[PDB]
């Protein structure tokens, strides 16, 4: 799970919705490409 | 399961306010595709730290975590740096997802208001823990773990738990030689003192202030190596729990064979002195052969046990030093060496 | 006073240490003996005489720390510190000698007589510290190539020899690259770089990449883009086959790489008339398209 | 009095300004900084008993003599760094033995010389003078070793009580006849500033200059040798070997660029007809006179280079030149008429000029 490590590296972004479901994606491995382009259009709705 | 889209991407286009275009069920059937058992991220990760420290307004904590998240030495944590830092590329893109989480994050905030390191316990609860770990993967089986006397006798391994106001600089060099003997050793110095490991460490010296700012110097270079040592007999010992595992074990009394050539270099020096014939600039000189290989050695067994490495995490720790213990060509076979030993305990 | 006691300071120096009655200089990284030394001014000032070893020892002490420094420095750069490390054990051996002469006579004179070779080869040390300003990769090798036609053996014959000795770790990493295709630098030094992103019909021509940033002293031009036209077959076997083949010394290391490569590219060459079919596809494309 | 720091900064400068400007990959032997800072390493001159004797004021003025010998300062008596190529001027005790002063005196221009020679040895450090040059500082940091051996048995013997400054300069006078054999060829390489074998030329003139004199003639033969030595790497890449070598672009033939496309472009050739023009200025006797044949073999080489072959006749030696000049000749033309032969060969096979000429028939 590690959470708190998710937690963690959200932190380490420093920033401003944990986004683990993202690295649920991770754990899936997937790719960066198909993750940035998700990425922008999660973004645009 | 095969269909997770639904609990994460789709979710990801209703929680995350995005119902308007694709929503992230189309980004579902992009990292459907993607999505390997393995991974393969070669990438110029320096490169992409580069780019985040550079767009990381407050580039301390991202370089920061950027070796923290390395301390657990977690799951592909490059992907989730890659993301980190192309996502602040695009402003656009990351206002878009700011529309698409800060006003829900003022939603769930209105719904909200209205209705010291000590080795012996940093030890003794991970030996408890993967005590009870082993116990529930064996599933009703018991345990070739460690005694509980084998944790009792405290400093099992006999581990490192003179009047110099006015010595000459020749007998105050010879007290400092049998000091550090002594602390080589694991023991206690002749004029000064050393306080014991501050948790994971070796020993934390005491300099003695008869010690000469010029010895004080140079004791500082062996100081390193004292504690390395040190902390490298309590993490072969930590090796040694068969909660750290039969493959641990083999790693340990591999280190263990080498630590015999640690005392044989002590004891090698030993020849000189009990002769009387050596110098600290010569012990300086004999130190350099390996004082460096000690910390070399204290490296990975740091890495395993930051890394908690349980299977194949150490393993691939080790390898992965192997392939870049190059230039110290001798840490780069010696690696080597105990990855094609080692291999064998779970090969 | 005591001008015995400068030889002490003296050899602290030469670790990049001052001694107990003569500071250190920090400012000029060299000696700062004590002006309250009521002696022989004619023994300080030749005191001084030699103390600019301080300048060297000391700062190369600082440029072996900095090499160690970086995690990233590179596993070759490593190899220099290496190198290094041997060089400083020759040091260390010598000043154990500078000790076993101090063990209670001779003078400060025969100090600097029998210094005078080990600051010419501290000197020569320092030079090299200097030709390794922040030079990475292949720029980091033509870096340390800048004293490749030097004369005064002293010197120039160690410079051989170090880049017969560093040349290995990166002729391992290009050999594996070219036999192997071995080239995933995370450092991303390696002159044969790679795209770790190109499908198999795009990473024809971007599985590899050519990574001129970081391109060897001794690797030339040529010798790194028929190099990336055999990392690139290889490349082809890798993916587009879907397999992989098989395939100090560098003024004739060349040849027996352009053999090589030859043999390669025939190799695959034959691979891909049986496997690629190229020409079965054309076949089709023309008989019906 | 004289310049040294300014006369090094001006022709060191310009030496250095003339080799990097005309490298066009041709090296040029630029020194380092790293130790020239933290003064006091390099060499130059680093109790009143007047009333003691004239052997014990004598000993005060020998005792700082040493050190003004050794190009460093005593303790009363102590000379001034002397401006220029040179050691120091005088100034010891006014009450001390004058007449021992004056022998001194006598024997000082071996400390007016030592000053000067650790400051043509550190102009020799440098390095523009030439990569073979540096070689040479090697030679010249083993003559001083050999005077520090002597100053060693003269410390020991002064520690001893053993050394006196009559005997000093009995020594000196020993000391001197080596002096006189290094003085002429220090100030003929250092103030001369000869670049490339113009140094080379140089060395052949202090060797028929210094001959008989064993301490000048014997180390200006063997340099003679092992310059030619240098010279053999340098030329054997270039003459014999085709792969022209610039440690400092200071040899006899001018790396003129070999521009094929000029070669076959215009009237008058690049990599034929400018395959490498001839630097007169870098060249020694002896190796000029091998250039003579070394010219048309080292187009030789070139053009074997052009047929793929930038590479050497069987044997790539070089005529080592010695006081032998069929020792700096013979040995050179040998490898310059084998590169001749080895271009008639490429041009009797790939070149193929005759089978050209006869499809140039029809």
């Amino acid at each position: 799970a590690e959470e708190t490590e998710l937690f963690e590296l959200a932190q380490a972004a420093g920033g401003a919705e944990v986004f683990k479901i993202l690295v649920d994606l991770l754990k899936l491995n997937v790719a960066p490409l198909a993750v940035f382009q998700m990425l922008k259009s999660m973004c645009a709705g | 399961s095969e269909f997770r889209i639904h609990h994460d991407v789709n979710e990801l286009l209703s929680l995350l306010r995005v119902h308007g275009g694709d929503g992230a069920e189309v980004y579902i059937d992009l990292l459907q595709k993607n999505r390997t058992p393995y991974v393969t991220t070669t990438v110029s990760a320096h490169s992409a730290k580069v780019k985040i420290a550079e767009f990381s307004r407050t580039p301390e904590d991202f370089l920061k975590k950027y070796d923290e998240l390395k301390s657990k030495n977690t799951r592909n944590l490059d992907p989730l740096v890659y993301l980190l830092s192309k996502l602040m590329e695009d402003r656009e893109t990351l206002q878009y997802l700011q529309q698409n989480a800060k006003e829900r994050a003022e939603l769930a905030a209105s719904a909200a208001a209205s209705s010291g390191p000590t080795w012996q316990q940093s030890l003794e609860l991970t030996r408890k823990m993967l005590r009870d770990k082993q116990s529930k993967k064996n599933s009703g089986q018991r345990l070739p773990v460690l005694p509980a006397w084998v944790y009792e006798r405290p400093a099992l391994l006999g581990d490192f738990l003179v009047p110099i106001g006015s010595l000459p600089l020749a007998s105050q060099e010879a007290a400092v030689v049998e000091d550090l003997l002594y602390v080589l050793v694991g023991v206690d110095g002749r004029y000064i003192s050393a306080q014991p490991l501050t948790g994971r460490q070796g020993r934390t010296f005491l300099v003695d202030p008869n010690l000469d700012l010029s010895i004080r110097e140079l004791v500082s270079r062996i100081l390193p190596v004292a504690a390395s040592y040190s902390t490298v007999t309590r993490f072969i010992e930590e090796k040694s729990s068969f909660e750290y595992g039969q493959v641990n074990h083999a790693l340990a009394a591999a280190m263990r064979t080498l630590v015999k050539e640690y005392l044989v270099l002590v004891t090698q020096l030993e020849q000189l002195q009990r002769q009387g014939l050596l110098s600290l600039q010569k012990l300086w000189f004999y130190i350099q052969p390996a004082m460096r290989s000690l910390d070399i050695l204290a490296s990975l067994a740091t890495s395993v046990d930051k890394g908690e490495c349980i299977g194949g995490a150490t393993l691939s720790l080790l390898h992965d030093r192997s392939f870049s213990y190059t230039g110290d060509s001798q840490a780069q076979e010696l690696c080597l060496h105990l990855t094609k030993a080692a291999s064998t305990p779970y090969f | 006073v005591t001008e015995a006691a400068l030889v002490r300071d003296i050899l602290y120096v030469f670790q990049g240490i001052d001694g107990k009655h003569v500071k250190m200089s920090n400012a000029d990284n060299c000696y700062t003996v004590e002006g309250k030394a009521n002696l022989s001014k004619s023994l300080r000032d030749t005191a001084v005489r030699l103390a600019e070893l301080g300048w060297l020892h000391n700062k190369i002490r600082k440029y072996t720390d900095q090499r160690s420094l970086d995690r990233s420095f590179g596993l070759v750069g490593q190899s220099f510190c290496a190198a290094l490390h041997q060089e400083l054990r020759e040091y260390y051996r010598l000043l154990s000698v500078l000790h076993s002469q101090l063990q209670l006579s001779l003078t400060l004179r025969r100090l600097l007589v029998w210094t005078y070779d080990p600051k010419m080869r501290l000197k020569t040390l320092a030079a090299l510290v200097d030709h390794c300003q922040g030079r990475k990769g292949g720029e980091l090798a033509s870096a340390v190539h800048a004293y490749t036609k030097t004369g005064d053996p002293y010197a120039r014959s160690l410079v051989q020899h170090i880049l017969s000795l560093v040349s290995h770790p990166v002729l391992s990493f290009l050999y594996r690259w070219i036999y192997d295709g071995e080239l995933e630098d995370t450092y991303h030094e390696f002159f044969v770089a790679s795209d770790p992103a190109v499908k198999a019909d795009r990473l024809w021509h971007d599985k590899y990449a050519l990574r001129k940033p970081m391109i060897p002293s001794f690797m030339t031009m040529d010798q790194c883009r028929k190099v990336l036209l055999i990392g690139k077959s290889i490349n082809f076997l890798h993916q587009v086959c879907h397999d992989q083949t098989p395939t100090d010394l560098e003024n004739a290391f060349q040849g027996k790489i352009d053999a090589a490569y030859f043999e390669t590219s025939k190799y695959l060459l034959d691979v891909l008339n049986k496997k690629y079919s190229l020409l079965d596809h054309m076949q089709a494309m023309r008989r019906y398209l | 009095g004289p310049t040294w720091q300014q006369s090094l900064e001006l022709t060191r400068k310009m030496l250095r300004d003339k080799q990097s400007k005309k490298n066009s990959g041709q090296r040029l032997p630029v020194l380092p900084a790293w130790v020239y800072e933290r003064p006091a390493l390099l060499g130059d001159f680093l109790v009143p008993i007047g009333s003691l004797p004239l052997a014990s004021q004598e000993a005060a003025v020998v005792e700082d003599l040493l050190y003004v010998l050794v190009g460093v300062d005593g303790r009363y008596i102590s000379a001034q760094p002397l401006t220029g190529r040179q050691g120091r001027t005088f100034l010891v005790d006014p009450n001390l033995d004058l007449s021992i002063r004056e022998l001194v005196s006598r024997i000082l221009p071996v400390a007016a010389s030592y000053s000067t020679v650790t400051r043509f040895i550190e102009e020799k450090s440098s390095f523009e003078y030439g990569q073979v040059n540096h070689a040479l500082a090697a030679a010249m940091r083993t003559l001083v070793k050999e005077y520090l051996v002597l100053v060693t048995q003269l410390e020991q013997l002064q520690r001893q009580g053993l050394l006196s400054l009559q005997k000093l300069w009995f020594y000196i006078q020993p000391a001197m006849r080596s002096l006189d054999i290094l003085a002429s060829l220090a100030t003929s390489v250092d103030k001369g500033e000869c670049i490339g074998g113009a140094t080379l030329s140089l060395l052949h003139d202090r060797s028929f200059s210094y001959t008989g004199d064993s301490q000048a003639q014997e180390l200006c033969l063997h340099l003679t040798k092992a310059a030619s030595t240098p010279y053999f790497e340098i030329l054997e890449k270039w003459i014999y070997r085709g792969i022209i070598d610039d440690p400092y672009s200071e040899f006899m033939v001018e790396e003129h660029e070999l521009r094929k496309e000029k070669i076959q472009e215009d009237y008058n050739d690049k990599y034929w007809d400018q395959r490498y023009t001839v630097v007169q200025r870098q060249i020694p006797s002896f190796l000029q006179k091998m250039a003579g044949k070394v010219l048309s073999t080292g187009k030789y080489l070139n053009v074997v280079r052009e047929c793929g072959h930038d590479v050497t006749c069987p044997v790539a030696k070089e005529v080592v030149y010695t006081l032998k000049e069929r020792a700096y000749v013979e040995q050179i033309e040998k490898a310059f008429s084998y590169a001749s032969k080895v271009l008639l060969d490429f041009l009797m096979g790939e070149k193929e000029l005759l089978a050209h000429l006869r499809s140039i028939k029809r």
